[PDB]
RNA sequence: AACUGCGAAUGGCUCAUUAAAUCAGUUAUGGUUCCUUUGGUCGCUCGCCACUUGGAUAACUGUGGUAAUUCUAGA
RNA sequence: AAUCCUGCUCAGUACGAGAGGAACCGCAGGUUCAGACAUUUGGUGUAUGUGCUUGGCUGAGGAGCCAAUGGGGCGAAGCU
């Protein structure tokens, strides 16, 4: 099928991005990486479309104390798209998903990385647009 | 691309289809509103001057 | 030999050249280097830096119509006859009018008969 | 010329009803027969007489 | 793709109407027969093959493709004269109704079976070639001659047997 | 000069290699960047390896080659491209003076 | 069918906002505006078409575009 | 001195009453590590390269300078 080229990461544990669902909760605080095997002292870190586990900081408080999976969807490093184009957006920011690929909420603010939105059609057909 | 054809002096204007960028290259990155050369659109059309009076775009 | 792109400065952007943005907003720039996309950025107004195209266009550095009297036919007609007519001979015209006259005197002929 | 385009030239759909374009077309100088130099429309269809009609003229 | 009236004219007639349902195990094409009929027949059904028709009704039928919710479909069609001449029972037209009714497969679900077999006076039992009479087609064909039903058998998947299993005649 | 440029240009950037000078002679063009400094002798050898991968076996058909100065940000790819974008200039006017 | 004119600012619904605000009585507009009705006034001013002018533009004939809308262009 | 994993196909297939549910060949990529490299993105930047600017100084202008690198924008090469 074509799995996803390696990208600048950019965001590790501990980074606060927007929430671009409309759940309520206005950011994530990102707390580990999907599928990171990792190194001594070495931070997980994510990119563009990986599944994230992260808590919201700022929200509903029916969901402040809890742990929620989440998929970055815009971030602010600059990455190579495999064709030259060093892409690099405004802001960092993820939706809430589950663990199936379920987009928690129902709408998407602002534009979605090609990149995470091939990765995960639901949020591809939950989105705006693509960047 | 079809390409609406209409001559003053006589009506019956006409759809022209094409598929060669390099025959819609002298209209390309003109203006509307401005004579340009027909003379790309064979020499059957060579000595004919065309003015763009209208356009649509892709989506109609 | 991609698609050709423009920077905000309007130079031409090569692939694998500079760097393309994109906002919250929907909107995709691309910048040629550091420089330009600082000075965007900065939100600096192209139209003052004055190496940039648009400067130039602005401060214009580096830099009719026709009249048809066409004549065809009407709907009904004959080409050959409307032409004929409106070129028709000058005493022609003026044997109409004074026949047409006549016909208008023989007209109010009839309309004092049909007063008596 | 090419054909279709370059040839067979439909007429103006109508004539004029002004009388001051209709004499300006005609050439005419003063009221030389302008009752009837007007055009007259034939109408002929299958299923019908044809008959012929004329505008009327203003100003 | 005919509107009500006509279907009310033929679902008066008597000697016509065909109350039969399609019984199998679990995976037997079952679902992929019915739709097949949909395509040919059908009182509005069209000839749509887009994955599981109407037999599908639910949006978790479909994520699964595991028929949960027996499902009453409705058939129209005709035949040849020819065709009536085989016809040995009652004749009224060449004219058919079928009230299709798509039963689960499932152990589970022999409740639903029931449910159908009940309302039908026919069955049409699935078998694959393949792997022959399974656990829930010996169920339900209990349960169909309890019911007093009579069978009409057909052999599914004769594909995996004459290119996967490469079965040549005899053995067939 | 590819099968889709057709520009009359030659492998040498705008204004010529950064360090190194002016490539004449042949040249071979690599996947990726080799070991050593610029003017460094390097030895090619045919492989030692069975190559039959179809990343080894893959046709390469080259639609364009980046031929802009690499002494900075270059922008243009040819002398000609530059001139039929910047225009004349002060340096190319007051010599058209000088030599008429 | 269309241009033009007129109406579409009325009617109907609801009581959210609203406490000298709305509103009732009363008083002023000699501090203002007013399609429509009616009545006035419309040769009062000395000034090469007037037996009446110019360009068009609809509607209309025709080539369409779009997935789409009471969408529209080109001649 | 290489290491391990994932996605697709196989295949909703073998197996199995059902529920579920693989594997070999192959394809596309990743993790960790290693050895390089600077075309591109980023970092540095005293090229003290070019503008901008504070205080003071050379009578003013022009041109400069000092403030232990005055500060700040952009920055070639090199290194990364
Ligand atoms: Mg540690
Ligand atoms: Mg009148
Ligand atoms: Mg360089
Ligand atoms: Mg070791
Ligand atoms: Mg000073
Ligand atoms: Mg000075
Ligand atoms: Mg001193
Ligand atoms: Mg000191
Ligand atoms: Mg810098």
């Amino acid at each position: 099928s074509g799995a996803k080229f390696r990208i600048s990461l950019g965001l590790p544990v501990g980074a606060v991005i927007n929430c671009a669902d409309n759940t309520g909760a206005k950011n994530l605080y990102i707390i580990s990486v999907k599928g990171i095997k990792g190194r001594l002292n070495r931070l997980p870190a994510a990119g563009v479309g990986d599944m994230v586990m992260a808590t919201v900081k700022k929200g509903k408080p029916e969901l402040r104390k809890k742990v929620h999976p989440a998929v970055v969807i815009r971030q602010r490093k600059s990455y190579r798209r495999k064709d030259g184009v060093f892409l690099y957006f405004e802001d960092n920011a993820g939706v809430i998903v589950n663990n199936k690929g379920e987009m928690k909420g129902s709408a998407i603010t602002g534009p979605v990385a090609k990149e995470c939105a091939d990765l995960w059609p639901r949020i591809a057909s939950n989105a705006g647009s693509i960047a | 691309m079809k390409l609406n054809i209409s001559f003053p002096a006589t009506g019956c204007q006409k759809l022209i289809e094409v598929d060669d960028e390099r025959k819609l290259r002298t209209f390309y990155e003109k203006r509307m509103a401005t004579e340009v050369a027909a003379d790309a659109l064979g020499e059957e059309w060579k000595g004919y001057v065309v003015r763009i009076s209208g356009g649509n775009d892709k989506q109609g | 030999m991609k698609v050709e792109l423009c920077s905000f400065s309007g130079y031409k952007i090569y692939p694998g050249h500079g760097r393309r943005y994109a906002r919250t907003d929907g909107k995709v720039f691309q910048f040629l280097n550091a420089k330009c996309e600082s000075a965007f950025l900065s939100k600096r107004n192209p139209r003052q830096i004055n190496w940039t195209v648009l400067y130039r266009r602005k401060h214009k550095k580096g830099q009719t119509r026709r009249a048809v009297k066409f004549q065809r036919a009407i709907t009904g007609a004959s080409l050959a006859d409307i032409m004929a007519k409106r070129n028709q001979k000058p005493e022609v015209r003026k044997a109409q009018r004074e026949q047409a006259i006549r016909a208008a005197k023989e007209a109010k002929k009839a309309k004092q008969a049909s007063k008596k | 010329d090419i054909p279709g385009l370059t040839d067979t030239t439909v007429p103006r759909r109508l004539g004029p009803k002004r009388a001051s374009r209709i004499r300006k077309l005609f050439n005419l100088s003063k009221e030389d027969d302008v009752r009837q130099y007007v055009v007259r429309k034939p109408l002929n269809k299958e299923g019908k007489k044809p008959r012929t009609k004329a505008p009327k003229i203003q100003r | 793709n005919f509107t009500v009236d006509q279907i009310r004219a033929i679902m008066d007639k008597k000697a016509n109407i065909r109350n039969m349902s399609v019984i199998a195990h679990v995976d037997h094409g079952k679902s992929t027969l019915t739709d097949s009929l949909v395509c040919k027949a059908g009182i509005i059904a069209s000839a749509r093959a887009g994955e599981t028709r109407f037999t599908d009704t639910r949006k978790d039928e479909q994520e699964r493709c595991i028929t949960i919710k027996s499902t009453a479909i409705s058939l129209f069609y005709e035949l040849s004269e020819n065709d009536l001449n085989f016809i040995k029972q009652s004749k009224d037209g060449a004219g058919f109704l079928i009230n299709l009714i798509d039963s689960p497969g499932h152990v589970d679900f022999s409740s639903e079976v029931t449910a159908a077999l009940r309302v039908t006076d026919g069955a049409l039992v699935v078998v694959d070639c393949v792997s022959g009479v399974c656990v829930q087609t010996e169920t339900v064909l209990r349960q169909a001659i309890a019911e007093r039903i009579k069978p009409v058998l057909m052999m599914n998947k004769m594909d995996r047997a004459l290119l996967e299993l490469q079965l040549e005649p005899e053995e067939l | 000069s590819t099968d889709y440029d057709l520009s009359d240009k030659s492998i040498n950037p705008l204004g010529g290699f950064v360090h190194y000078g002016e490539v004449t002679n042949d040249f071979v063009m690599l996947k990726g960047c080799v070991v050593g400094t610029k003017k460094r002798v390097l030895t090619l050898r045919k492989s030692l390896l069975v190559q039959t991968k179809r990343r080894a076996l893959e046709k390469i058909d080259l639609k364009f080659i980046d031929t802009t100065s690499k002494f900075g940000h270059g922008r243009f790819q040819t002398m000609e491209e530059k001139k039929a974008f910047m225009g004349p200039l002060k340096k190319d006017r007051i010599a058209k003076e000088e030599g008429a």
